[PDB]
């Protein structure tokens, strides 16, 4: 006999959002992974992406 | 400086009735933790390890 406390109140989700910027291109996986010419180590190419 | 002597005494002749104040504490707040939402929280991964 007594009073007991337990867990406090859950509550649980009930659907999963998914919020991504409104992007269409693919990325250059062809220009990187498929270039014709490759740079040299001690002068190596950095590409924004 | 005590004015002693072996002869002497010194009898109050008036009395003053003072009030003062004594504040002592009784009790501190009662609190409780709910250990999985202190270290998991809503987290069932974290709540499972
Ligand atoms: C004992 O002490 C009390 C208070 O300390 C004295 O009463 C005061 O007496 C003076 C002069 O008569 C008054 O102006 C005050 O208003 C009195 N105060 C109070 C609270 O009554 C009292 O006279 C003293 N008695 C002796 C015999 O010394
Ligand atoms: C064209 C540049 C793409 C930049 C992508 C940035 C985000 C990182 C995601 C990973 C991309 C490369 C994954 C390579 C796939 C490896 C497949 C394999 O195991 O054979
Ligand atoms: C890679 O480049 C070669 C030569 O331009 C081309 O024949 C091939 O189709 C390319 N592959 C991809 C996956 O783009």
């Amino acid at each position: 006999k007594g009073i007991y406390q337990t867990s406090n109140f859950r509550v649980q989700p009930t659907e999963s959002i998914v919020r991504f910027p409104n992007i269409t291109n693919l990325c250059p996986f062809g220009e990187v992974f498929n270039a014709t010419r490759f740079a040299s180590v001690y002068a190596w190419n950095r590409k924004r992406i | 400086s005590v004015a002693y002597s072996n002869n002497s005494i010194a009898i109050p002749t008036n009395f003053t009735i003072s009030v003062t104040t004594e504040i002592l504490p009784v009790s501190m707040t009662k609190t409780s933790v709910d250990c999985t939402m202190y270290i998991c929280g809503d987290s069932t991964e974290c709540s499972n390890l």
